[PDB]
């Protein structure tokens, strides 16, 4: 089943939920909360569990829910220094409380909205952090025949639908459809195919359901925006090529940058170590309905991007089979470390009944995980 | 069986606690997380 | 900020519109021709077209209709432009002075709205009662067509479908109703409409909602007595009118799609056809009293014409077809076939240089004074077009064109040349230029479907420069996309190569992975292949860089050496991680764009030995070509019809600024310019403009881009500020906007740039107008009409 991850039982049972989805005008200048603990990048329409103990959060996120359900994660450039350029607006969408020994703690799902520009950073005396959000705007390009047309040709620009046989012909006859007044300019059209929004979401759907047999088109949105910032939400790279896709503010550009990573990223190896391969991008199998990675919240509220695969190497395991607390409902955990520098990667889930399938795989951690193009 | 707040590393002894929780990439907000 | 100065060197050519009415006066017969900003008004005759005016319009013509409504003795013009306005013009005649009067006018835009995936379409109910306009998705604009509307005040009906492919005014009826094709998930579906002016919306139709043939793209609104409707798509024409239906699927047809019609009989029993192929049929509706209704539909292949973008029929059996990909003709349909079976034969060409995929200018006769050879046209239509000072000579080719160079030493130009073959083995549609050489080669390297698909084959023709005749034709491999041509000599080697790059492209294989590219050399009639080198990618573009050649592989720049050997050494390479799709250079600088108007300023370091970021502007727009204008200042052309220029400062004290190309220069020229070079084809050997950059566009427009002076651009700048003021635009559009940066749901003022036709036009006003203009101008001196005259013949004569 690869929907139960999306839901974060692990948290708890039915979470009170607001469907009052709100955005910001495009441009638009606000003033918004950032949580201190958060140390991920949120990519729009990716889901963020948080766990808050601190006092002084929990009543951040007791106003926020009142008012607007609505802050900032920053993309922190200068983690230490804390100096973020960048940072994505993010929406409370499920919030419960819980009274867990004899102290107080906030269970929260939040949602990135909207990516923004950072331009002034003030801290509260309260221990509360301010930033000064630009709400940056999405760049949309009309489509690249647009302009080099034929009157004549304006019908027929409508397919019937979409119905490698019947499919391989399809994209044939689309492309030979859709940029024949190509021949009016000095490329040819499957240079243009390289630039058209419906070829590149075909082309990552294909690999995404590479990594998923039980994809269906309908999971997938069908906006060229979503499909990209959905894409960049589930591919292991690292925190530099995260920024970087959030800075590009063109589907297009996106979807480009997002199949070169498919295409070129293909290792998998150790953050600090920077050479011992750990797995490859044959290795991973989508066990999320929202992609082969997913964010999970550990007891103490530590945030882990774990990414699913069948096969991983250079990790000694830690401790013996555990289920207490297991994102993965049937699996037991046992810590993994690097191999060479003993820096922890990940957790080896084994099944704990024999009729379950897969009977044991491995959840790698994002943050400790370098992208490798051999 | 010292459990890391962050992974989950369980160790019997103490010093290679610290030895495991400092090879921790990050500032770890202590404050922000342990119970 | 830049001083730029752009002019027409060669008016557009290609057809966009046509229509047939009694605009100049009520008896006389007159055809419209719409070249994107050129409205040419002819008288028909029988000896063919008699030219009363032509004029210039401050925007593209993407509407043309004309309607008479009651009272008038004569048509009125409507006029939409591509930025939406709208006009309503008359034509009068006062003695031997024509003007174009401005019945109404107005701008019909919406803030909000996405334009409809099928274009804007425009009609007129029979009874002239409003204008119906479809331009965003989901909804109809109306236009009421009464006399007190100078405004042409529009309101919106929402169309709850939202995929209109076309949509008619239908004859015959007691309210104004439209009849449209849309597209719904079940398949394609014709509606009708009734508009109310009164309650502004729509009420249910004459008759019910019918589902029509998938590919059903054209409605055709027949006349009276038959009224009702034809619907034409790939395979069947049918006819609808309320419970009477007919359908007929004439084999014929089905090989090319039908894209233009026009209607002979003005009681709608005869229609005119042309598919896109070039081929003209004739729809004939039989007719039989009852009431007269409707009995069968019959079509029949009239012939072969220049592939039409529009058709017109004028009279005695003399047609008018108008093309974008070629020669415009006047054409004869006669009563009986010749031997050929063809009732169709031309009589008058018109030249049409567009679309201009390429072109190079060279000094064939070596007298100073330039020429430009373009490619032109496309499929049967390609050609090459001489032009010098403005005579136009052709030479067909009947295949696609793309590239060009000359090549001096050897006296011929190597064109890179595409043509269609049909899989059956393949097969030519039609005898051509790569098929008719003196001599032929085939590439034959070690390196590296279905019946009636079409296949691309990809040639190298050298063409002999004073007869151009097809002295040679090189066929490149199987798949083989040859992108890229130079000619040009490299390292130490005294002798002089056709360079040519490509890309092995296979549709499984979304981006090409494997290209090559090959040195020629043409001696003593042979085209012998010298060099051959196998890169793992597609070779965009290719430059010779001081002796080395700088090719684009991908998104790789590669600096390659030519060794002793004569084989091609890789001296460095640069990555961009973005496709270097322009690749341009001047002196050790070197301009790299994408599709995506990013644009990447690198520079060679000879001691390194290797390449280095200078600057960098990226943009997200679509980008058709780019230029060096000088070492700082780079022109390209940007989505929407437009110029911009960038500009580079060096000397900026600041790291961020050193790499940042601030755009200095923006220009809705109205064009797509498809290639820019460096030339001109006046005489050469003080002058008020600084170089010479020609570019050729789509709808066949030449173009000159030169450089001013501060105090020139000053000058002309408030010129352009007076003249605006006194010359009356047809249909009232202001310069301003017209020239206005545009782009979908934007639009920024022009800078920059001095509209050297507005400039010019100075000329041509009366000399009253003239004095206007002068008025307390500060040449230090008050500037006098004299001065300004002598300043724009000055002007005029830099092309
Ligand atoms: O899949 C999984 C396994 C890994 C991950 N995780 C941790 O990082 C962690 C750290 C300390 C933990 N203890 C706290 C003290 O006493 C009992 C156990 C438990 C976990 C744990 O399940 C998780 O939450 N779910
Ligand atoms: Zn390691
Ligand atoms: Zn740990």
């Amino acid at each position: 089943d690869t929907s139960l991850p999306t839901s974060h039982t692990y948290l708890g049972a039915d979470m009170e939920e607001f469907h009052g989805r709100t955005l910001h005008d495009d441009d638009s200048c606000q003033v918004i909360p950032v949580l201190p603990q958060v140390m991920m990048i949120l990519i729009p329409g990716q889901t963020l569990p948080l766990q808050l103990f601190h006092p002084q959060e929990v009543s951040m996120v007791r106003n926020l829910i009142q008012k607007d359900r609505t802050f900032a994660v920053l993309a922190y450039s200068n983690v230490q220094e804390r100096e973020a350029q960048f940072g994505t607006t993010a929406e409370i969408y499920a919030y419960r409380e819980e009274q867990d020994f004899g102290i107080e703690i906030v269970k929260v799902k939040a949602i990135g909205r909207q990516r923004f520009k950072v331009l002034e950073l003030r801290t509260q005396s309260d221990g509360i952090q301010q930033a000064k959000v630009q709400i940056l705007p999405e760049c949309v390009l009309p489509s690249t025949m647009s302009a080099v047309q034929l009157e004549s040709l304006n019908k027929c620009q409508i397919f019937p639908s979409k119905p490698d046989q019947c499919s391989y012909k399809w994209w044939q006859k689309y492309q030979k459809r859709k940029f024949h007044c190509a021949n009016l300019t000095s490329w040819p059209r499957w240079l243009y195919s390289l630039y058209d929004a419906e070829t590149l979401m075909d082309r990552i759907k294909k690999q995404l359901r590479e990594w998923d047999e039980n994809l269906k088109d309908d999971s997938l949105p069908s906006n060229p925006i979503d499909f990209s910032y959905r894409v960049a939400a589930c591919l292991p790279i690292d925190d530099v090529l995260r920024i970087q896709l959030l800075k590009i503010g063109s589907a297009i550009q996106r979807l480009r940058c997002e199949l070169d990573i498919m295409n070129k990223c293909t290792s998998l190896c150790c953050k600090q170590c920077q050479e011992t391969e750990i797995t490859t991008k044959n290795e991973i199998f989508s066990l999320s309905l929202c992609g082969p990675m997913a964010a999970y919240v550990n007891p103490h509220g530590y945030v882990h991007e774990t990414l699913t695969v069948y096969k991983a190497c250079n990790l000694n395991l830690i401790g013996r089979p555990s289920t207490e607390h297991s994102w993965f409902p049937g699996y037991a955990w046992t810590v993994a470390q690097c191999k060479i520098c003993a820096s922890h990667i990940g957790w080896k889930f084994t099944a704990t009944k024999k009729d379950m399938s897969p009977q044991k795989f491995w959840g790698l951690t994002r943050s400790a995980l370098l992208p490798t193009i051999p | 069986l010292l459990f890391c707040p962050i992974c989950g590393f369980t160790c019997r002894q103490k010093g290679n606690l610290l030895r495991h929780i400092n090879l921790h990439t990050g500032e770890k907000l202590f404050k922000y997380h342990l119970y | 900020m830049s001083y730029n100065y752009v002019v027409t060197a060669q008016k557009p050519t290609a057809v966009n519109g046509c229509v047939t009415g009694h605009f100049t006066s009520a008896e006389d017969l007159n055809l419209l021709i719409a070249k994107n900003t050129r409205l040419e008004i002819y008288v028909v005759t029988a000896e063919g077209l008699r030219p009363v005016k032509e004029v210039g319009m401050y925007g593209k013509i993407a509407v043309m209709e004309l309607f008479r409504p009651k009272g008038e003795s004569k048509d009125l013009l409507f006029i939409l432009t591509a930025k939406y306005n709208a006009c309503i013009l008359e034509y009068k005649q006062s003695g031997e002075s024509i003007d174009i009067i401005t019945r109404a006018h107005g701008n019909v835009q919406d803030r909000i709205g996405r334009p409809s995936e099928t274009g804007i379409i425009g009609i007129i109910d029979p009874e002239c009662r409003m204008i119906g306009l479809r331009l965003y998705d989901g909804l109809f604009k109306v236009i009421p067509l009464d006399r007190d509307n100078k405004e042409l005040k529009a309101f919106n009906i929402r169309l709850e479908e939202l995929h209109v492919i076309d949509v008619k005014f239908l004859y015959g009826c007691q309210a104004p109703t439209i009849c449209f094709v849309y597209q719904d998930p079940q398949g394609r579906h014709v509606k009708t409409y009734e508009v109310s002016l009164r309650e502004k919306e729509f009420n249910k139709g004459p008759w019910k909602q019918e589902n029509v043939e998938a590919e059903a793209s054209m409605v055709i609104a027949v006349p009276e007595p038959f009224g009702g409707a034809i619907i034409i798509g790939q395979e069947s024409i049918t006819y609808h009118n309320g419970d009477k239906y007919l359908a007929i699927a004439p084999p014929i047809i089905k090989q090319s799609t039908i894209v233009c019609h026009n209607r002979v009989d003005p009681n709608g029993s005869r229609y005119l056809l042309g598919d896109m192929e070039g081929r003209l049929f004739m729809l004939l509706l039989e007719k039989e009293e009852q009431t007269v209704t409707l009995k069968d539909l019959r079509v029949e292949l009239l012939g072969e014409t220049s592939i039409a973008e529009c058709l017109t029929y004028l009279d005695n059996g003399v047609v008018f077809v108008g093309s974008r990909l070629g020669d415009s003709q006047l054409v004869k349909l006669n009563v009986d076939s010749n031997e050929q079976g063809s009732y169709v034969v031309a009589m008058e060409t018109f030249t049409n240089l567009g679309p201009i995929v390429d072109m190079c200018v060279v000094d064939l006769e070596r007298q100073g004074q330039g020429q430009l050879v373009t490619c032109s046209g496309a499929f049967k239509e390609g050609s090459l077009r001489i032009i010098r000072n403005l005579h136009i000579r052709t030479v067909p080719l009947y295949e696609s064109p793309r590239k060009i160079c000359y090549q001096e030493v050897s006296q011929c130009f190597g064109v890179l040349s595409s043509r269609i073959e049909v899989q059956d083995g393949t097969t030519a549609l039609r005898p051509s230029a790569s098929t008719q050489a003196l001599s032929s080669s085939v590439s034959s390297s070690k390196l590296f479907t279905s019946f009636g698909e079409e296949v691309e084959v990809h040639n190298l023709l050298i063409i002999d420069q004073h007869t151009f005749e097809v002295l040679h034709a090189h066929q490149f491999l199987q798949n083989e996309y040859a992108l890229s041509l130079v000619s040009c000599k490299l390292g130490k080697d005294p002798n002089t190569y056709f360079i040519v790059g490509t890309a092995m492209v296979y549709p499984e294989e979304a981006e090409p992975k494997q290209g090559r590219i090959v040195v020629f050399q043409y001696s003593d009639g042979k085209l012998q292949t010298v060099a051959e080198k196998e890169v793992k990618g597609a070779v965009y573009s290719m430059v010779e860089f001081n002796g080395k050649l700088l090719a684009s592989i991908n998104s790789t720049v590669r600096l390659y050496e030519w060794t002793t050997e004569k084989e091609l050494r890789t001296e460095c390479n640069h990555y961009n991680n973005i496709m270097a799709l322009y690749l341009k250079t001047k002196g050790d600088f070197i301009l790299v764009g994408d599709l995506m108007r990013s644009v990447l300023l690198l520079a060679y370091k000879p001691m390194e030995g290797n390449f280095e970021e200078i600057a960098r502007d990226f943009n997200p727009n679509w980008m058709s070509a780019v230029e060096i204008l000088d070492d700082d200042n780079f022109l390209g052309a940007e989505n929407a019809f437009n110029l911009f220029v960038c500009q580079k400062d060096s000397a900026a004290t600041t790291d961020e600024e050193r790499q940042h190309l601030q755009e200095v220069g923006l220009f809705h020229l109205g064009e797509f310019v498809n290639v820019f070079c460096h030339g001109s084809l006046v005489m050469q050997n003080s002058t008020p403009t600084q170089g010479s950059v020609l570019f050729g566009t789509v709808n066949g427009m030449i173009g000159l881009v030169t450089s001013l002076s501060e105090s020139w651009y000053n000058l002309l700048l408030d010129m352009q500020n007076r003249l605006n003021k006194v010359i009356k635009s047809v249909g009232k559009i202001e310069h301003s906007f017209w020239r206005s940066f545009h782009t979908e749901r934007k639009t920024e003022p022009a800078t920059g740039f001095i509209d050297g036709d507005l400039i010019e036009s100075f000329l041509d006003i009366s000399r009253p107008k003239m004095q206007e203009v002068v008025a307390n101008l500060q040449y230090k001196r008050e500037a006098t009409a004299d001065d300004l005259i002598k300043v724009v013949e000055e002007l005029t004569r830099i092309h």
